[PDB]
RNA sequence: UAGGAUAGGGGCCUACCAUGGUGGUGACGGGUGACGGAGAAUUAGGGUUCGAUUCCGGAGAGGGAGCCUGAGAAACGGCUACCACAUCCAAGGAAGGCAGCAGGCGCGCAAAUUACCCAAUCCUGACACGGGGAGGUAGUGACAAUAAAUAACAAUACCGGGUGUCUGGUAAUUGGAAUGAGUACAAUCUAAAUCCCUUAACGAGGAUCCAUUGGAGGGCAAGUCUGGUGCCAGCAGCCGCGGUAAUUCCAGCUCCAAUAGCGUAUAUUUAAGUUGUUGCAGUUAAAAAGCUCGUAGUUGGACCUUGGGCCGGCAUCGUUACUUUGAAGAAAUUAGAGUGCUCAAAGCAAGCCAUCGCUCUGGAUACAUUAGCAUGGGAUAACAUCAUAGGAUUCCAUGAGUAAUGAUUAAUAGGGACAGUCGGGGGCAUUCGUAUUUCAUAGUCAGAGGUGAAAUUCUUGGAUUUAUGAAAGACGAACAACUGCGAAAGCAUUUGCCAAGGAUGUUUUCAUUAAUCAAGAACGAAAGUUGGGGGCUCGAAGACGAUCAGAUACCGUCCUAGUCUCAACCAUAAACGAUGCCGACCAGGGAUCGGCGGAUGUUGCAGGACUCCGCCGGCACCUUAUGAGAAAUCAAAGUCUUUGGGUUCCGGGGGGAGUAUGGUCGCAAGGCUGAAACUUAAAGGAAUUGAC
């Protein structure tokens, strides 16, 4: 059965992703899904994306441009302090210079980099770069 | 595949502690079968030469290798030891005192001879080394 | 190695398929593995059908037909020359010949 | 898939987007409401309630006009049925199952379906538990199942 | 519950009463070559193994038990008894406890002096003062570890590189200088001695003041040198070497690696992504349970603050996980700041004006899982709380108000209902068919049968063959398919009945009810077992004929159990797609089965048959990777070092072996669970070239 949406909703983009299209469907939508998306916009891996009220659970559309190499949750959601963020750095990521991880901390979804800055922890969703 | 949920620690170090046993070191050792060795884990033994054997080399090898059965004295055993280093033989005597040593490979035999696992170290208390090299004599 | 895809039978979808008898040697084959023919001839061949037409009485008698579907095992199909061996990349060829 | 096989279908029905009720639709709530009382006192169920009204009276669906489920409003009226509809036809249908079987010993198909459907009784029941629909000293008894139904 | 006892709580014990307490979240029981911890080794990270030993806690004084004194002991360098040892003895008795220091025997592969002293650290006593095998000092000590000699320079002779000069290298050649290993006055060290540090005098040329341990085929740095041996002796961790030319054995020379260290044996860390949480595998290499149901466990759709900018009191409260910050946190060890013990491993010291002293000299700081305590955060998660209002808010001692009155939507999750269908899905009864065998009637006469060829067998009493008819049992051809149904096994003549099922259609209903599943259950080809019936054909066992060197086989004929059925057992198959179930995504194409929507124009007849398009569901098929893979190959066996959707089972080189034994089910045959000793360097998978 569909037991995390998140996986569903990256394992499909990254796969459209691949296929070098410019457009993918994500069903259903979720807030966290949003979020994660928000992230992912704001630090310039994707571009437009809208979401559709079928009045059930929503669906969205996203626009890629080209630039996410891969994407993808991690289950469990293991959790995460601010000393731990490097070694799952290590794991991760390709190098220190970029990608991201992004974390579900209490002050919200974010990535890494801005919960050293803001000194919080949480919980791991997934991963971008 | 494998068990990821999070609640699922029982499971995979139960899983874990039971799949060690097709594990043949591990199994080895946590059996405690190596207590029932003729070493009774011990690096060394010592022993009375009961008697003087040669063993045929086995195939496609053709040499008479030059054992020599021994009994140690902490259990009784009966035991064949190898004696290298050509003309050691003439060293050992009859119901002379030997120190005897593992051949190498942990309980396993070792080139050509068949089922020998020991190689006699000491004879009369000098090293079968010291008598080949003619540093020491056999007193 | 699998030499074929579909294991040198027919089957899909099902467990189970009554058997036939090969016709040569009377050994229990799967219908769907059995290699099947249907053979149709004259009673009587071109040179026996010219003594044949002046012996009947009259000229409207249509000569008999004989229609038989025969099944062979795949060792008595292939002694007898129904099918042969065939090479690796035409074994996949199952376009009937003509 | 299903619960109990291999299949995999996926026909349903899908309801339109629009909530509100179609404009055409001359009916008041209190007669919407009349009518699924005298259908509850006939012995009706909601299922087969929603679909009279739905053909007959040209209602598309109960909870747009009145505002409320069927269940809903039967409950608050005090007709609700004792048992939930879902587990009174699951246990009509195990009770038909066992007096056919009883009279056809080596039919040993209808057996294999009798456990499925005990089985999906004894899960219902137990949903049903949960949520305090049921008392929780119900219990699924067999031999006077029949009773019941 | 009430007492007794204890310093005190308590079934700690007594009387009475009740029937409770723990357990697949592993109780109970067993093994430990198990004292626990701080810690040790190896460590990219995670980890694996060890932890008798000097710091903390516990326990013991040969083995058990009982006790006195005392603030403190169930004390043993205290007593009493028993058991086991063992000591004198005048044979009446007496005295014992090194797992304290040293030493001895024994055991072993395995561990030092029957030395000196209270000088230091501290402890104890009436005590500044005695004492201390605690502790320190010397002796032995290649456990482990640090620094570090065994020669440096020039000339001459010889040989190289930038006719020439310089540079660079070798000579038991020639020179001089330098020095400590050693020896020793002496002082210093020390409780007293000794070692070190310092230093008179002596002390190096083959500077004999003499470096060793392993190797020289590959892995792996170094010889196809010489002599000996001749599948012998031997070497060889593995592959291998030696049969008259040995690069591998025995030696010489030469060379190589490490160097005051090296070799060997066991144990185990890495190597090992060959234990895989990070991070392995399961079509064919070992490894998906025959199939489904199923509790515990694990895992579970979406939905509910955002705009909002700025930037001492006083309550009474959903609970947790997570995360932040704080506190408390033994030292030693580890990381780490300072510090020139001559350096270093170390130590916690020291440094400076050249003092009748100073720097208040320093003697930092982290980490320290988990559990516990406290502060902030509420994103992600788990629990019950959610519509009979039994709801929230008012008025009425020192009943009327009251409000926005209170219910998230209905998953291309699931269940149930309904409608027309669909199927070789199931049970019961019933109907039909040719063939086979048997029998009855009738006809003719010489062979029939079977074989590569024959014989065993039948036959003038008529075999084989022909026609008619009856009976019996089994079996359902052709139609029949890369077609259907079923959880799998499996299911194929008609008709009636009985219950069930998928898919499709739906603006019907409930509202998370779900996926997978230890334990526990249904069903499970064929053969097999117990009885009853039936018993045509075929046919294990058996017999005979034939072939053959032989034939207990393949080929012929006759046949028993069996093959069919009813009531019970068994629980296995190449039970196969050698591919567990659920979910998402990712190429194209045509055909086909079931249902539905639309168009279409023909039927000797709206609808049925046919044609075209589309949707859902199923069995498959074809082409191609831009994918994967050891490849065969796979559109899933893809979306994997760019590794993580959930869950069950299961594999760890080949044998021994699915064997021994125990447990358990079965009437038995057997099924489920299931080792070890020992042996072995390969076994195996896919593809390639030859040979056959
Ligand atoms: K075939
Ligand atoms: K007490
Ligand atoms: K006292
Ligand atoms: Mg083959
Ligand atoms: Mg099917
Ligand atoms: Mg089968
Ligand atoms: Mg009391
Ligand atoms: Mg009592
Ligand atoms: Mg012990
Ligand atoms: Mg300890
Ligand atoms: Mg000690
Ligand atoms: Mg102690
Ligand atoms: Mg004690
Ligand atoms: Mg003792
Ligand atoms: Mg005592
Ligand atoms: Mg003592
Ligand atoms: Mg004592
Ligand atoms: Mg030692
Ligand atoms: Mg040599
Ligand atoms: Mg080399
Ligand atoms: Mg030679
Ligand atoms: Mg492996
Ligand atoms: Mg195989
Ligand atoms: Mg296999
Ligand atoms: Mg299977
Ligand atoms: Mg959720
Ligand atoms: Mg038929
Ligand atoms: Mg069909
Ligand atoms: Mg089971
Ligand atoms: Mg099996
Ligand atoms: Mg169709
Ligand atoms: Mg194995």
């Amino acid at each position: 059965v569909r037991v995390s949406v998140l996986n569903d909703a990256l394992k499909s983009m990254y796969n459209a992703e691949k296929r070098g299209k410019r457009q993918v469907m994500i069903r259903p939508s979720s807030k966290v899904i949003i979020k994660f998306l928000i992230v992912m916009q704001k630090h310039g891996y994707i571009g437009e994306f809208e979401y559709v009220d079928d009045h059930r659970s929503g669906k969205i559309v996203v626009e890629l441009n080209g630039r996410l190499n891969k994407c993808g949750v991690i289950s469990p959601r293991f959790d995460v302090g601010v000393k731990e963020i490097e070694g799952w750095t290590a794991r991760l990521l390709p190098s220190r210079q970029f990608g991201y991880i992004v974390l579900t901390t209490s002050a919200g979804i974010m990535d890494h980099e801005e919960a050293r800055r803001k000194n919080v922890g949480g919980k791991v969703l997934g991963f971008f770069y | 595949g494998k068990t990821r949920g999070m609640g699922a620690g029982r499971k995979l170090k139960t899983h874990r502690r039971n799949q060690r046993w097709a594990d043949k070191a591990y199994k080895k050792s946590h059996l405690g079968n190596e207590w029932k060795k003729p070493f009774a884990g011990s690096s060394h033994a010592k022993g009375i030469v009961l008697e003087k054997i040669g063993i045929e080399a086995k195939q496609p090898n053709s040499a008479i290798r030059k054992c020599a059965r021994v009994q140690l004295v902490k259990n009784g055993k009966k035991i064949a030891a190898f004696v290298p280093n050509d003309g050691c033989l003439n060293f050992i005597e009859e119901n002379d005192e030997v120190l005897i040593a593992g051949f190498g490979r942990k309980g396993h035999a070792v080139g050509d001879i068949p089922g020998v696992r020991f190689k006699v170290v000491k004879v009369s208390g000098v090293s079968l080394l010291a008598l080949f090299k003619e540093k020491k004599e056999k007193p | 190695t699998f030499k074929r895809r579909n294991g040198g039978r027919n089957k899909h979808g099902r467990g189970h398929v009554k058997y036939i008898r090969c016709s040569n040697c009377a050994k229990c084959c799967p219908k769907d593995k059995a290699i099947k023919r249907f053979l149709v001839r004259n009673i009587v061949e071109q040179a026996a059908v010219r003594d044949v037409q002046e012996a009947c009485v009259h000229d409207g008698y249509v000569l008999p037909k004989l229609y038989a579907k025969v099944h062979h095992c795949v060792s008595c199909a292939i002694h007898a020359h129904i099918v042969r061996v065939r090479s690796r990349e035409n074994r996949r060829n199952r376009e009937p010949p003509q | 898939g299903r619960m109990h096989s291999r299949g995999k279908g996926i026909s349903s029905s899908a309801l339109p987007y629009k909530r509100t009720p179609p404009s055409w639709v001359k009916t008041a709530v209190a007669d919407v409401d009349e009518l699924i009382t005298k259908a509850a006192k006939k012995g009706q169920m909601p299922s087969q309630i929603g679909v009279l009204l739905r053909d007959q009276h040209g209602i598309p669906l109960v909870k747009s006009v009145t505002g409320s489920k069927i269940l809903r409003i039967l409950k608050a009226h005090g007709l609700a049925p004792e048992i939930p509809e879902d587990l009174y036809f699951l246990i009509k249908k195990a009770v038909a199952i066992r007096k056919h079987l009883e009279r056809n010993r080596k039919d040993k198909d209808s057996k294999f379906r009798l456990i499925l459907v005990e089985s999906r009784i004894h899960r219902l029941a137990r949903y049903y538990k949960r949520t305090k629909k049921l008392p929780p000293t119900w219990k699924y008894e067999s031999t006077t199942a029949s009773t019941l139904v």
